[PDB]
């Protein structure tokens, strides 16, 4: 599978966009947490289907398939969130019908810090002019880099080759190609940071009983 | 749990 | 000034090796935490000196200098530790007289998971045959990527350029130069995960009265 | 505090 062909399989694996669904009502710490957990649960169902559509992911051991999805889920969600918000300065596009402002994060205690992190990282992706095909590779790399091992090292290498190929297709200088690749992978650390913070907050909100004990979202949060 | 049903059970 | 000059000052700015010095006692939860906090506090004094020797770091706004050090300090301590442990599989080289086996992690509740993260990351750096000069660039990249914006983005780009130059110093292919750059930078996400878990654990130990938190270490942990 | 002293007091 050439890098173009692999990029195409990722384009085709793309999960469908989740619509939030709500009977109106304004924002309180419990209501916002409710909407976010409702969105994430539906998105996780589709994320498992997306991963399955990545060539070679089903060839990995069940242990490895479960390992990668359980470690990276919050990071994959926030990447999708960041990508949806790229053309919307100062806003977080959770769903077409759920657009949150920075100042709206003052609702839930602990959420503001995460909102700021995601907004800063989205602004960095905006600055870099992240392309849809770069987003496709970066997101799949997030899944695979949350670490048989030969099949995983191969699949991670193939997605990385595809990204390098995507950057070369822009016609930019070799020095600038290495710099863009480094600039995109340096932000992976920021995605992990926001994710670590998001997950710590989710445990906190459940400990405080702000939001109820979930189904597939709770499974991901636990093991 | 549910992830080992979705990952095992095909579509 | 260029990549060569940058690598030379990083080569000559390495912090002194911190020696523990403690009278004999078998490990308990409070004692291992006492040894680690004691070591980290001394190391943080030398880290501030090290950072001041990074070409152009003292030229950054004071806001950024303080911000970068306070955000990355754990990641830098763990990067240093992982480099000291590179050639000793299954062991953590905290100091010459403080060589921890993986199983010693069972003394402190929740430390084992952080020890395992650090050992798996060290084993990945060992697999990749991480070079001293790549380590110096990576450790400086950790400091600078932990966030005048132009000055900071320029300095970050100079370290990136220095790392690309070091990888170019081997006889490896263009595809292999990109892949190595990609394999090294994807590991930045792992160092962040380990630091976040490390901060969370330290905050827990501080709230569970296991250890009193030392002068500078308390200043770093607080902000 | 200490860091604003060490970062401005050189050496
Ligand atoms: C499980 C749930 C509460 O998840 C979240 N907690 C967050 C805290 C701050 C910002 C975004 C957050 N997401 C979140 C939800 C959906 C999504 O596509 C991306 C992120
Ligand atoms: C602040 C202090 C307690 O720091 C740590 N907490 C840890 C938990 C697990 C593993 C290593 C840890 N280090 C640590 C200590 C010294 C060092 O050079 C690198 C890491």
């Amino acid at each position: 599978l050439s890098p173009e062909q692999l990029v195409l399989t990722l384009l085709e694996a793309e999960p469908p966009h989740v619509l939030i669904s709500r009977p109106s009502a304004p924002f309180t710490e419990a209501s916002m947490m409710m909407s976010l957990t409702k969105l994430a649960d539906k998105e996780l169902v589709h994320m498992i289907s997306w991963a399955k559509k990545i060539p070679g992911f089903v060839e990995l051991s069940l242990f490895d398939q479960v390992r990668l999805l359980e470690s990276c889920w919050m990071e994959v969600l926030m990447m999708g969130l960041m990508w949806r918000s790229i053309d919307h300065p100062g806003k977080l596009i959770f769903a077409p019908d759920l657009v949150l402002d920075r100042d709206e994060g003052k609702c839930v205690e602990g959420i503001l810090e995460i909102f700021d992190m995601l907004l800063a990282t989205t602004s960095r992706f905006r600055e870099l002019k992240l392309q849809h095909k770069e987003y496709l590779c970066v997101k799949a790399m997030i899944l695979l880099n949350s670490s048989s091992s030969r099949k995983l090292a191969h699949l991670l290498n193939a997605v990385t080759d595809a990204l390098v190929w995507v950057i070369a297709k822009s016609g930019i200088s070799s020095q600038q190609q290495s710099m863009r690749l480094a600039n995109l992978l340096m932000l992976l650390s920021h995605v992990r940071h926001a994710s670590n913070k998001g997950m710590e907050h989710l445990l906190n909100m459940k400990c405080k009983n702000v939001v109820p004990v979930y189904d597939l979202l709770l499974e991901m949060l636990n093991a | 749990h549910l992830i080992l049903h979705l990952l095992l059970q095909d579509s």
